[PDB]
């Protein structure tokens, strides 16, 4: 009954699910589990004022080229409004002490560094701030898909999807029909 | 001299007297590794006495096996098959181990087993350092209690590798176990019967779990020796040698808050049950739980995607100011699950900084969680 | 042994997909299994002069058209040579007591009917009924191939068995896609 | 980029080849796969170890001023052997990289610090020191090696007992089913001492004895043994245990004694072994006055038989043997005649060299 | 022993499409020049072998595994029509063993889907691929 539902192999880096009424499909990768998993970040940006965040205990210091405080000290309200909270511990050293939970796993240094240089502007409304945060704070290249969530991940990605999320211009789920498989058997 | 390919007795023992020492050497055996002999257990006989040994190139565990003489020997055999065969034998069955070339023969009842062996010279042995920086000992019950009080705050496979093990530190006559993931931290301490200079190691998580299994005699003590970047634990006729995590552990002193003013003591079991109840209708992935603290009342509230809400209240002996603070309910539940005391003391500052969990009249345990903004 | 591929899953009913160093490969399970079954049956026929047999629980309720019973009355030694031993129940019905191994798994009535209707007009003398006519089982038609620790066994079809590339007609039975399927994502 | 070494190809490869034996190609410790090159005072030393046997030798000469490096033994030896006959090889040191330059070839190899190389804790308490010609030592080792056990459960049998008493040196080897005993006179007067040389040390020492004229010096440490010859030093651990009493094994009353041609018996065994059950082979010997018959049979009921004429009169005896235990002594002993002493099918069999008391070989027959 | 009645002789072909002969040393040199390019247990069965092709007075040996190819050729004392067979790898190795007389000639006959090699009083009949 439900369109676009299956779970097949996810060979090494491109997930595959084939039960959509005699037409096999293939999920892109975490490249899909990050584009679709972070459009709900835009949908959660409206439910409450700011992105739900966890404090840390031990703050994390990093390099922060040119101290990147031209984008942190002045732009502290919006930066805290999208989850990250940083303090300036010493000269040319930045210490993050709170990070959004939708990243979850780890490595707040990468998120902080590649979001600090993104908000260097001044319109004032930059949606791209979300996009960068999506590209690494998801299922990372590593352990294979969880079979308990193999089909569930595809169903959830499609449920909150936006019909070819097109983060890279490439359609995530590529249709390929039974007749197309029969045709591609070059005789 | 005996005829070639004649079955030579090497061991005989009652079933449990063999299976019990074996069961100390399977939590470290990796059932499918890149080295076949790493899947085996080593049995050594000398002067009538037996030792069983296993390793994963990181943790080497040995113990005294059953008795039986007949020609000082060393064998290796597949740990899983051998343990399965022993466990499938009757409760008090007598087991006889023979050797014939590359085959080992178990005889028990009317049962033969022809297992295979690998050369003992091929079994990798850990090179134990001969430099000991500190040696001490303490009761196994206290050490196991401390381990259970701290081993739930470690981070499993974090990019900061030093936050995966448990910091074991000795200073003067004090032993301290500190565990911390990223957000939470647990600290336990006790007194030891020595005067040792300050030293510290970072025990790997697998070492922590195996050491937790090893502590089975509450009244007997365990001896800990800090080699040069190795640790040797000894108790119950069993020796564990373990590699350590090489790195600098974070300073837990700056971690612990010192000015939390909103203090109240409440039942551990009641609070844990309330948190378990309210977590049912919370979001299943990130689990934001809000605590409302008012004079005489503590409320726990949770909500999920489907606009459902759960709320419980607890009467407490509190008179200070109100405070609304968010938490990841897993951190709150772990301490209540792993602590076996009746009451717990909760100290809050403001909703932006650390919250202190303690056990009343127990200065040796501390637990720090920092809140989320939910 | 780096093989043809390593079977990873099923594909909607007729294909079996296997990952290798190149990409995932779509093996037409029925076609490839028909090829390998024909090959193995002929290899087991040139040697020992008969096909491997197997008995089984639950005979089949053949229903046995009239003259096929008389064909069974004709020397059933050849039928034992095709791995099919079957018995007469009465009137004009039969039931197979033994089916050849390498096929099994259903519809043995079709195999026995094919060979038994071939037993009319004794001349034999062709022996090319062991093809798709007797290979009118192949692998599973469209249902199930287990939980994977048998899929690789069919993925070992063409190792030590010839006639791989060109099928009974010329239609391919395996790979079309390479690692460069990213073009499909445009 | 400091140039640390330069030498002709053979002057480096030849010292290296004294170390490929004891390097284990895949080992738990990474640096144990590396050879240690140590240059001091213009002299070069090459060293390797497996923590059981450490071999060191003098390498080439040259500048070689105060360096210590470790580099992968197999790759370095393979690169050296792949170079022309008289190539000039130069080793440069750049931090963590070793550059090998020869002709028009550059190799960038990874190195490991010498501070991490496990030098053996060589003992300094020498009990007995002696020396003997390398050829005699090699002959005795060849006479006794084949009776050693390989990867046996009783680890003390996975080696060779070397025993010195008075002016006599004895090598004993056994596997619980056969025993080889060799003895010789050495120009020394030593208190009775004995060690259990490991099998790997036995084989490496077999490789070492290449100069038939020069002597080899043997030193007994406290549970270690040092061999020195040809500018090469081998320090080996000894097996911890007490070797079996070989006197209880050697029979002294086997009366069915006869002498026969070693080559003829070896050929007979090689011919008859072709037909036998493979796992349990045993060939049967029938000893009757004037005749020795070697018979084999297999599961398929095929029978092979050879007969050898011998000078013998005392009774008859049928006895089963594993042909390996026979062919080993027939192949490694280089006398034309062999003297066989038999008891019965239960007792052992004594193989000796006629008029040579210094060699004995005992085999337990089967049923 | 086993009876000779059971031992199966091969069904030797009876239609000789082409017959030629050449120096054994030259054939061995060509085979050694092309044998290393044969595939070893590739799934393309037709590549685990050696294509022998005769056209006019030209004998040609072709081998390939998909990634490489070897071609050898020679002039033979014949005017045969174009034909080609795929000798199996085992046949190639046994024939490589067979060619032990560099001066004597070897005769090759292409039967119907079979090839017969004759030289030094030895005959080998093999099925083509």
């Amino acid at each position: 009954l439900p369109p676009l539902g299956f779970a097949i192999a996810q060979l090494l880096g491109i997930y595959i699910l084939a039960q959509a009424e005699d037409s096999l499909l293939l999920i892109d990768m975490h490249a899909a589990a990050e584009r679709v998993n972070y459009e709900k970040m835009k949908r959660q940006r409206q439910e409450n004022g700011n992105l739900q965040s966890q404090h840390l205990l031990i703050p994390v210091t990093f390099a922060a080229s040119h101290e990147e405080c031209a984008a942190l000290a002045d732009h502290a309200e919006t930066l805290a409004g999208f989850g990250l909270e940083l303090s300036d511990m010493g000269g040319n050293t930045l210490a993050v002490r709170a990070a959004p939970v939708m990243l979850g796993k780890s490595d707040v240094v990468s998120l902080a560094r590649d979001v600090l240089g993104e908000l260097a502007q001044v319109a004032s409304h930059e949606n791209r701030i979300l996009a960068t945060m999506s590209c690494h704070g998801s299922i990372r290249a590593g352990r294979r898909l969880t079979l308990p969530e193999m089909n569930a991940l595809l169903r959830d990605m499609e449920n909150t999807p936006r019909s070819n999320q097109c983060n890279h211009g490439r359609p995530t789920w590529v249709k390929l029909t039974l007749k197309e498989l029969d045709t591609l058997f070059l005789r | 001299l005996v005829p070639r390919g004649s079955h030579m007795l090497i061991l005989q023992a009652e079933r449990d007297s063999l299976l019990k020492p074996l069961q100390a050497f399977t939590g470290i055996v990796e059932r499918l590794h890149t080295l076949p002999i790493l899947s085996n257990v080593l049995i050594e006989g000398r002067g009538g006495q037996t030792k069983l040994l296993a390793t994963d190139l990181e943790i080497q565990i040995d113990t005294a096996g059953p008795e039986g003489g007949a020609g000082d020997f060393r064998i290796t055999t597949n740990a899983k098959k051998f343990q399965d065969i022993l466990r499938a034998l009757p409760a008090g069955a007598l087991v006889s181990l023979d050797w014939d070339d590359n085959r080992l023969t178990l005889k028990a009842g009317k049962s033969r087993f022809a297992l295979q062996t690998l050369p003992a010279a091929d079994f990798p042995m850990m090179n134990v350092g001969e430099d000991i920086s500190a040696t001490f000992s303490l009761g196994q019950e206290r050490f196991k209690t401390m381990l259970s009080q701290v081993q739930y705050s470690m981070a499993v496979q974090d990019i900061r590798y030093y936050l995966n093990g448990l910091l074991m530190q000795v200073e003067g006559s004090q032993l301290r176990l500190v565990a911390t993931d990223g957000h939470r931290l647990a600290y336990a301490a006790c007194a030891i019967d020595a005067d040792l200079p300050r030293a510290e190691v970072i025990l790997p998580r697998k070492t922590v779990l195996e050491l937790f299994k090893l502590l089975n005699n509450p009244d007997d003590p365990i001896q800990i020796e800090l080699l040069d970047k190795q640790v040797r634990f000894q108790c119950n006729g069993t020796t564990i040698v373990s590699k350590v995590i090489d790195g600098k552990f974070p300073d837990f002193n700056r971690v612990i808050p010192l000015d939390n003013d909103k203090i109240f003591v409440l039942s551990r079991a009641e609070l844990l049950g309330a948190l378990e109840r309210v977590s049912i209708l919370a979001n299943e992935k990130f689990r934001g739980a809000r605590l409302f603290l008012q004079p005489g009342l503590l409320s726990v509230v949770c909500s999920n995607n489907e606009q459902e809400e759960a709320r419980e209240e607890i009467e407490i002996a509190y008179q200070g100011g109100e405070l609304e603070v968010g938490f990841n309910i897993g951190y709150l539940m772990d301490v209540l699950r792993n602590i076996h005391s009746d009451d717990m003391q909760l100290a809050f500052g403001d909703a932006n900084r650390s919250t202190l969990f303690t056990v009343p009249n127990n200065p040796n345990f501390k637990y720090i969680v920092m809140p989320m903004r939910i």
